[PDB]
RNA sequence: GAGAGUUUGAUCCUGGCUCAGGACGAACGCUGGCGGCGUGCCUAAUACAUGCAAGUCGAACGAACGGAUGUUAGUGGCGGACGGGUGAGUAACACGUGGGCAACCUGCCUGUAAGUUGGGGAUAACUCCGGGAAACCGGGGCUAAUACCGAAUGAUAAAGUGUGGCGCAUGCCACGCUUUUGAAAGAUGGUUUCGGCUAUCGCUUACAGAUGGGCCCGCGGUGCAUUAGCUAGUUGGUAGGGUAAUGGCCUACCAAGGCAACGAUGCAUAGCCGACCUGAGAGGGUGAUCGGCCACACUGGGACUGAGACACGGCCCAGACUCCUACGGGAGGCAGCAGUAGGGAAUCUUCCGCAAUGGACGAAAGUCUGACGGAGCAACGCCGCGUGUAUGAAGAAGGUUUUCGGAUCGUAAAGUACUGUUGUUAGAGAAGAACAAGGAUAAGAGUAACUGCUUGUCCCUUGACGGUAUCUAACCAGAAAGCCACGGCUAACUACGUGCCAGCAGCCGCGGUAAUACGUAGGUGGCAAGCGUUGUCCGGAUUUAUUGGGCGUAAAGCGCGCGCAGGCGGUCUUUUAAGUCUGAUGUGAAAGCCCCCGGCUUAACCGGGGAGGGUCAUUGGAAACUGGAA
């Protein structure tokens, strides 16, 4: 499959995550197709940056998210957005 | 459309059947000591009718493979 | 501290008062050891430049690896290399402690900030190697305020520089503005150092 | 030279020789063929032990051992320091270093690594000659 | 863009040798306190003791177990081709960069348009029989399906075609008619009236896309000519078959070409790159860790299965090697994670957990994952912190030395005051956690409507690390410093002992009875939880000189000519645009170097953003110079 998921980066006991487009097959920190955001769970508000237009695009092409990437999208208001574009 | 590669050169032989060999001859810069070197490189051109001859200036263009060696085609005969 | 040895012989070896003001040197300025009063020798280019380095890094009391990393880091800054290095070397926290004068010398300042008897920006910092910059306060932990070493070491203050402020009612001070090689003490050349590291 | 000369043949630098050729060769019993591998130290078995008369200007006797290394090369190794433990069929560890007094020696014996027992009675430079601290 | 020492009686040049810096996957010697981040078989792609690394679905199927849920050994589906390992081979479209495919494929993912109609025959499991210790094998009989095989209706699949618009020759795109083929399946759930209808998970056909692959091509990157010829399906063509697809890919027939001093062929070497180290830069060396691509899974070959393999933990066969046996016959491939032996100067625990991130299966709960998170060991490296702080004298005892007066170790100690980074003791105790599923509900599209689906908001929920970091108090200077050198090069000198002996040494060189060069003590210098030696790489080395050298005498002009090839080429006009120069577009991944911000008590480290980098390619311009032409 083609998936939207998390790329683990940073250091030990202090993770950071890039939000990435990739195949199911490729490795966790291997290659990708395009990276479109970042994530950090450490902070009291988790800090998310997403482009959202490429993200809508990859979803329209059928790149599905993970669970946590889905809920990041929904708490950013992007899954409502994508449903709204599926309405027509 | 997307476009293909085209080159110009000179003919060296005619013994082959419905084809020729076009030698391209370009100056280019020696990697370290900076001088210009005569780089040459011959290709096999697909001659649909055995038109061209030896001593002929010619233009070719690439295409699907047509033999073990050919990948090009005669496009024009610029100057005999 | 990092250097746990005696103090006076270094100043003697270097021909400059470091870790004091004539304390070590005004009696027998000559070099320590079997030799120094009996004879002296003429000292070479290498030795002079080296001795300049020594006068910096034993004035501040830090390892040579750390010292050279500080050199190379200061090398980035736009300006005169050794001036930038001297002012950053002053911009270390130990300096600011000793200039505020809650302790009588660099090594005591290091011990203070090692046990974390001070707090930058309100927060704790237990390292002598912190870098202060313009506007950062510093305090005495609100808990190490009455202790006799500080209470007796604040009785002395040779002169407060013009790039620091201090309120002893609070025991709170701060760096004002970065010096430029005239606010400081100026018993050094800042060029033989860069020679010695450039060869 | 002319540039055309330099194109017809580019330059060719010098072929560097090593101070320590025999450290820079490994062996595998299988292939029975030496394999170039940069190595700092090698262990060996003392074939012979003896003394040497060195060059002019000097005259003191110099202790050496003819060793067969792990890789099969036979090598003369100086035995630095006062007195030693070594004799025939003694195992020894070997570092590089050239005895300028002595013609056929190019390497030293690390003292204190193996059956080369440390020097007696030494107090200074102990890390060399391999005496513990007392 | 730093130089220093060393040839001589001395000098200048030439020329070599060494040194001062930086870096290591390092080893070794002496010593050794801690924390954070990292790194750790480079050698025998040598051999493997053992354990675990690929399973899953009961909402596909039948049987058995069971007091309706649940479980299973089997048939079936998907995945096993990912992830993980190593660098053997490989000098080539293998890799990088940039294009091309009108000459090509693509399960799972998304969307669009249609359709899941009716039947058949078996086969495991099971039960028996015989064999065999037993597994496990056969032979008979019974049996279910989302397993298999038929049909009707449906091809933007073929064949016959005709029209429109076109490209780059082979040709492409769109439309329509005729003829000939090609499909399927159910499961769960609700509702309804019982026929029906119907959500989701699946199935079949076509189309698009995305993603993943495949073929071709330009150029680029290694030494040897003490290796000059090589090739014979080899080169082209006409027919034919073959692949997902072009093509001597293969076959038959015809011709005899083709490549190559612009280094072919052959030998040895090597995975390639991003990038790493060094350097003023050009360049030199490397291809550990991280990412990409390639290749290979004891060696060799071959296929089947499948969307995808000629398959690490599949098959067959040959070969080597090994293991168990009841001696009849069976089984196997650690370059998966640990680990063992061996080799070696040398490199880790036979650890915990799927909490996280990601993958396989599943409707999902969940299961699986030596991927991955973590923890362990090694001072292997980078950073950080200590091993006390202050005060305290003409200056204790002692050591060294004494020019026997003193000088020095030395404010060091003692003594006094103070602190608790660390250590210890007792207490507290975060992040990381998002969710998923389930329970509620609010809106949608779609429904006869329900179920369901999608989305919004709440509730609930689960931590290996780990009672780890972190934080509070109490107690104690208490338990926490060693290595190298001291003639010059190069920082730092005395005493004794020895007597060309013992011994030192990177170069020069020391030691033959007054040794700052050996050994020791004191003192000093440089570093410091590391220091030094060895090995390797760059520089310095303009010592391979493109930048950037030279040949009268120092090394260096063939003994001289005739001359093929090549290199280089007088003055002017026109023409071009091969080279050159130039504007635009596209790309040169992330990480790394560089710059700017932020976060870890700073640092190391980590994040964000930008920049750079190509003899890069296409397209469009100039004609001064080189080149081509008249
Ligand atoms: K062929
Ligand atoms: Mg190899
Ligand atoms: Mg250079
Ligand atoms: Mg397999
Ligand atoms: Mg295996
Ligand atoms: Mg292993
Ligand atoms: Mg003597
Ligand atoms: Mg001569
Ligand atoms: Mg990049």
């Amino acid at each position: 499959a083609v998936k939207i998921r998390l790329k683990r980066i940073g250091s030990k006991k202090k993770p950071f995550y890039r939000i990435v487009v990739a195949d199911s097959r490729f490795p966790r920190d291997g290659r990708s197709i395009e990276t479109i955001g970042t994530y950090n769970p450490l902070l009291d508000p988790v800090e998310v940056k997403i482009d959202e237009e490429a993200t809508l695009k990859w979803m329209h092409n059928g790149a599905k998210p993970s669970d946590t990437v889905r809920n990041l999208l929904s708490r950013e208001g992007i899954m409502e957005k994508f449903h709204n574009q599926k309405l027509g | 459309r997307n476009q293909r590669k085209v080159y110009t050169g000179r003919v060296v032989s005619d013994k082959m059947d419905k084809t020729i060999t076009v030698v391209v001859e370009t100056y280019k810069k020696h990697g370290l000591y900076g001088k210009r070197v005569k780089y040459s490189k011959k290709f096999k051109a697909h001659d649909e009718n055995n038109i061209a001859k030896t001593g002929d200036v010619v233009r070719i263009s690439e295409t699907r493979p047509l033999s073990a060696t050919k990948h090009f085609r005669l496009l024009e005969v610029v100057e005999e | 501290a990092r250097y746990t040895g005696p103090s006076w012989k270094v100043s003697r070896r270097l021909g400059i008062s470091l870790s004091g003001t004539g304390k070590e040197l005004e009696r027998r300025p000559y070099a320590p050891g079997q030799h120094g009063p009996t004879q002296r020798k003429k000292i070479s280019e290498y030795g002079l430049q080296q001795a300049e380095k020594q006068k910096l890094r034993h004035m501040y009391g830090l390892t040579e690896r750390q010292f050279k990393n500080t050199f190379n880091k200061a090398g980035k800054l736009r300006g005169k290399h050794g001036e930038n290095f001297m002012i950053l070397l002053e911009q270390r926290l130990d300096n600011i402690v000793y200039r505020l004068g809650l302790a009588r010398t660099r090594r005591a300042a290091r011990q203070l900030v090692n046990h974390g008897h001070i707090t930058v920006d309100g927060k704790r910092v237990d390292i002598p190697s912190y870098q202060v910059s313009v506007g950062q306060v510093i305090s005495v932990r609100e808990k190490s305020a009455k202790n006799s070493a500080i209470a007796e070491s604040l009785e002395v203050s040779s002169f407060v520089p013009e790039y620091v402020t201090f309120d002893a009612e609070k025991l709170t001070g701060s760096l004002n503005r970065l010096p430029e090689r005239s606010e400081l003490a100026a018993e050094i050349n800042e060029a033989f150092i860069v020679e010695f590291y450039s060869r | 030279p002319t540039i055309n000369q330099l194109v017809r043949k580019p330059r060719q630098s010098k072929i560097k020789k090593s101070t320590s050729p025999a450290l820079n060769k490994g062996l595998n019993s299988f292939k029975r063929e030496l394999t170039d591998v940069n190595s700092p130290q090698k262990r060996g078995v003392c074939t012979r032990v003896g003394t040497m008369t060195p060059k002019k200007p000097n005259s003191a006797l110099r202790k050496y051992a003819r060793v067969r290394l792990s890789n099969g090369i036979e090598v003369t190794a100086y035995i630095p320091g006062i007195g030693h433990n070594l004799q025939e069929h003694s195992v020894v560890l070997i570092r590089g270093g050239r005895v300028k007094d002595l013609p056929g020696v190019r390497y030293h014996i690390v003292r204190g690594a193996l059956d080369t027992a440390g020097v007696e009675n030494r107090g200074q430079s102990r890390s060399k000659y391999g005496t513990k601290k007392p």
